[PDB]
RNA sequence: AGAACCUUACCUGGUCUUGACAUCCACGGAAGUUUUCAGAGAUGAGAAUGUGCCUUCGGGAACCGUGAGACAGGUGCUGCAUGGCUGUCGUCAGCUCGUGUUGUGAAAUGUUGGGUUAAGUCCCGCAACGAGCGCAACCCUUAUCCUUUGUUGCCAGCGGUCCGGCCGGGAACUCAAAGGAGACUGCCAGUGAUAAACUGGAGGAAGGUGGGGAUGACGUCAAGUCAUCAUGGCCCUUACGACCAGGGCUACACACGUGCUACAAUGGCGCAUACAAAGAGAAGCGACCUCGCGAGAGCAAGCGGACCUCAUAAAGUGCGUCGUAGUCCGGAUUGGAGUCUGCAACUCGACUCCAUGAAGUCGGAAUCGCUAGUAAUCGUGGAUCAGAAUGCCACGGUGAAUACGUUCCCGGGCCUUGUACA
C-alpha cells in the first residue's frame, strides 16, 4: 500500500550490509551476477536446513560465503558433504574460486526468515492459522524478541475475496529509524490462493 | 615512489585502511604524504518505482565511493616489504603507482 | 560507391546484365538509382506487396520509394 | 518478459561480438575517410542476421527491457528489489 | 528513462515443426575451423577442416545430427481470485486495545472541558489509570568554527623567479574530505491562571520544530502491473507458437491535455575586458596541431582520471548598429550543396554554408500555477543512448510583487441537531 523496505532505509543506518563486495565499472554488473546465482541455489539445499541470510564480500577474486544458520546439524552432512561440493558451484557458473564458511546464530525461532518459514512450515502442515499464529507469536515472546508484527496474507479458510490479518504486540517502532528491524516476508503455496506472510521483529534499541 | 589507492564505498572501512599502514608499515621508512581520500564519485539514479505510470517517481539511491591518494616515498628494507601481502578488509582493490 | 545493397545487387545484376525482362521482388528498397537502372523495373516491398517503380532518371536527388510507398491517404 | 525472448536473447547478442569483434577490422580503412569500393559493400551484407545494434540491453536475472540502467546492468524494479534486499553493496536512499 | 530492424506485443512475403530452448534417452559425429555455391536472408548444395581432452580405450565431458516421446513453447484472459509492488485522501492528525466503573444489556467513559500549538503538542480541570500506531527527534544535507594534513590543488609570509606555485618552502590564504562544538524560548522582561505556549531584548553565521530533504498510521477506494517475474482459474499446443527478409507504430484533413519560440521602451549584427558550481571518460575523453564556408576530415600528447580530455560559459560591461514599423521584430514554407552517423533514414537520421523573410503587434470566454536566492529569467551536465533532446533528471548567475481576511468556493475535519434510509 505505502510504505518502504525497513531494510531499504537502514543500510545506510546502523543495520549492516547482508552482503557487501567491491569492484569497478565493467564488472559492477557480473559481480552481483555470480551473487545472484548462488542466493537461488543455496535455498535450493538449506531449505529444510532452517536458512538466515547469505553474506558475501569479495577480498581478492574470491568470495567470503558466510551462511548465517540455526540447525548447522543437517548443513554439514556427514562431515565433509557440503565443504567442497558448494565450493563446487561457485569456481565455474559463478566464475569464483571461493571458500565456504557456515555459521551459527542461535535462537532458531527469532529470525526474520525463521519465524517467516516457520509458519509457511505450519501452513504447507495446513493447520489452523487461528491456532498457529496465536502460538507462533508467543515463541518471539517467549525468547525476548521486544516485540513483534505477523500479518497472515488472505484466501484463508473458505473465501476467494479474503481479508488481512494482525497479532500487533509489544512494539515495532519501525518509522522510527533507529529500531533494527529483522524484516522478512515469507509466502506458502497453499493450493487455492498465494498465503503470504509478513513479519517484523524488533531486536532491541541501539 | 609508492603510490597507494583504494577505492571503497563506506568512510568506515576505508579509515581502517589506513590503521593497517600507518603503525605496522610506517614507522620511518616511509615518507608518508597524508591518508588523504579528497573526492568523492556520487552517482545518483533516479529510476521509476511502479510497473506502470507514476510521473512522480521519489525514488533514488546513492553510492559515496573515497579515493585514498596515498603516495609515500621511501622504498626502504625494513617498512615496504611487510607491505606487499595486504587486501584487509572488505572489498579491496590495489592501483598501486609506480 | 552510391548506395546500393547485396540483397538487391543479387538483383539488379539479374536484371540488367541481361537486359529487360521480368521483375524482382525486391526486398531492400532503401537503395540508391544507378543511371543504367533506367527503364528497368525494381520493386519497393511495403510491408506485404513488392509494389514496383516507374523508374525515371529525375531520381537522383530524388529516391525509390516514393512513388511506391507503404501508406496510402485518401 | 515475453518469455520466448530468452530464447532470442543470446540469438541476437552472443553472435554480434562473435562476428563483429574482429571482422571490422578486416575491413576498417574502407569506407573510412583513407582514400571507396563495393568488394567491402558486398562483405559488408552478404548476410545479414549480424548486428552489433541490435541489442536492446535486456535486464540480467529476470529480462525486462524497459527501465535498463547502465552502471548496474538492472532494471526498474530489479534496481529497486536488490537494493532492498541488501544484494547491491553500498546502496542507500539518495538524500542531500 | 526513447520506434528503420530488434524492441513488437502489429501485419504479412519467407517459412521452422521435437523444434528457439530445456528436462529426457537413443545413435553417430570431438566440438570447432576454411570456403564455394544459391538465396532476400533464414534455410540451404555442401565440400573442406580437424579428431584435442577424460580415456584403467568398454565409454565419454560437451555440443555438432536426426530418428522417437513424455510435450518445450503463448508481452495470452479478470489485480472485480489473490502474492508482491502501487495512485489518492494525507504530513491531514488521526486511529483502536489491556485494566476501571457507570449501566439488564448492545455501548459509552479512555478520545470529552480551560485554552494552547504544525500537531491526540503540552499543561490546569479531568470518570479515569494505562499503554501501543501515528505528528515529533533518530537521519542526509547545507547556513559558520576548530582539529586532519598536504596530491593531480592552492601562495598569506619568505624568497630563486626564465611573474607561471614557475622553483624552494609553507599547511598558510583558500580549495579539497574525516571528525568535535554551538541552539535549549536557553537567558531576561512582559503576556497569559502563577500553566505550557508565546510577545521583545541580548548574542551569533544560527531563535522561537536553523532550513530543505528523507520518512506516508488504521485504512475507504472490485483503481494501478494477470504484459515483468510471480499468479488460484481459463486457455492457442504442425500453436493467443516458433523461425527470416521487410514494413508500420512518425498518414493528417485536424479537435484539444501540457510545454517551449515569438509578437520587441533591442533585434539582425559585428566587436574587447569579467568570472561559476555541478560534473563527465579505455568498444574512451579526445586535445597541441593541421583543418571544414559551416557542418566536418586528418594529427591525436596526456589522463586512466582536483594531472589529461571533456569545456570554462552566461545575462554583466566598453561600443555603435537599429526605432518599436510584419521588417531592419519574427520565424515559417518550398527546393537542393558539403561531410558526419550507422549494413541499414526516401517513406520514419539530425547538426550545417547561402538565398528563400509566412503565421504573430501579448491571444476572447476563461483556466492552471506559485510566499525568499521565492514565480520566474538566463547559464550547466546526466541518463534513455550505433546515431534521435524542445523535454526529463540534477547544478551556476541576476533578482522580484507582497500576506487584511475567512465572505464565497475547494478541501476538510472535528463538537453538537432532525428522517419509516442499511
Amino acid at each position: 500500500g505505502q510504505k518502504v523496505h525497513p531494510n531499504g532505509i537502514r543500510l545506510g543506518i546502523v543495520k549492516p550490509w547482508n552482503s557487501t563486495w567491491f569492484a569497478n565499472t565493467k564488472e559492477f554488473a557480473d559481480n552481483l551476477d555470480s551473487d545472484f546465482k548462488v542466493r537461488q541455489y543455496l535455498t535450493k539445499e538449506l531449505a529444510k536446513a532452517s536458512v538466515s541470510r547469505i553474506v558475501i564480500e569479495r577480498p581478492a577474486k574470491s568470495i567470503r560465503v558466510t551462511i548465517h544458520t540455526a540447525r548447522p546439524g543437517i548443513v554439514i552432512g556427514k562431515k565433509g558433504e557440503d565443504v567442497e561440493k558448494l565450493r563446487k558451484v561457485v569456481a565455474d557458473i559463478a566464475g569464483v574460486p571461493a571458500q565456504i564458511n557456515i555459521a551459527e546464530v542461535r535462537k532458531p525461532e527469532l529470525d526474520a526468515k525463521l519465524v517467516a518459514d516457520s509458519i509457511t512450515s505450519q501452513l504447507e502442515r495446513r493447520v489452523m492459522f487461528r491456532r498457529a499464529m496465536k502460538r507462533a507469536v508467543q515463541n518471539a515472546m517467549r525468547l525476548g524478541a521486544k516485540g513483534i508484527k505477523v500479518e497472515v496474507s488472505g484466501r484463508l479458510g473458505g473465501a476467494e475475496i479474503a481479508r488481512t490479518e494482525w497479532y500487533r504486540e509489544g512494539r515495532v517502532p519501525l518509522h522510527t529509524l533507529r529500531a533494527d528491524i529483522d524484516y522478512n516476508t515469507s509466502e506458502a503455496h497453499t493450493t487455492y490462493g498465494v498465503i503470504g506472510v509478513k513479519v517484523w521483529i524488533f531486536k532491541g534499541e541501539i | 615512489r609508492i603510490r597507494i589507492r583504494l577505492k571503497a564505498f563506506d568512510h568506515r572501512l576505508i579509515d581502517q585502511a589506513t590503521a593497517e599502514i600507518v603503525e605496522t608499515a610506517k614507522r620511518t621508512g616511509a615518507q608518508v604524504r597524508g591518508p588523504i581520500p579528497l573526492p568523492t564519485r556520487k552517482e545518483r539514479f533516479t529510476v521509476l518505482i511502479s510497473p506502470h505510470v507514476n510521473k512522480d517517481a521519489r525514488d533514488q539511491y546513492e553510492i559515496r565511493t573515497h579515493l585514498r591518494l596515498v603516495d609515500i616515498v621511501e622504498p626502504t628494507e625494513k617498512t615496504v616489504d611487510a607491505l606487499m601481502r595486504l587486501d584487509l578488509a572488505a572489498g579491496v582493490d590495489v592501483q598501486i603507482s609506480l | 560507391g552510391p548506395f546500393i545493397d547485396l540483397h538487391l545487387l543479387k538483383k539488379v545484376e539479374k536484371a540488367v546484365e541481361s537486359g529487360d525482362k521480368k521483375p524482382l521482388r525486391t526486398w531492400s528498397r532503401r537503395s540508391t538509382i544507378f543511371p543504367n537502372m533506367i527503364g528497368l523495373t525494381i520493386a519497393v516491398h511495403n510491408g506485404r506487396q513488392h509494389v514496383p517503380v516507374f523508374v525515371t532518371d529525375e531520381m537522383v536527388g530524388h529516391k525509390l520509394g516514393e512513388f511506391a510507398p507503404t501508406r496510402t491517404y485518401r | 518478459a515475453k518469455q520466448s525472448m530468452k530464447a532470442r536473447e543470446v540469438k541476437r547478442v552472443a553472435l554480434a561480438d562473435k562476428y563483429f569483434a574482429k571482422r571490422a577490422e578486416l575491413k576498417a580503412i574502407i569506407s573510412d575517410v583513407n582514400a571507396r569500393w563495393n568488394a567491402v559493400l558486398k562483405l559488408q551484407t552478404l548476410p545479414r542476421d549480424s548486428s552489433p545494434s541490435r541489442q536492446r540491453n535486456r535486464c540480467r536475472q529476470t529480462g525486462r527491457p524497459h527501465g535498463f540502467l547502465r552502471k548496474f546492468g538492472l532494471s526498474r524494479i530489479k534496481v529497486r528489489e536488490a537494493a532492498m534486499r541488501g544484494e547491491i553493496p553500498g546502496l542507500k536512499k539518495a538524500s542531500w
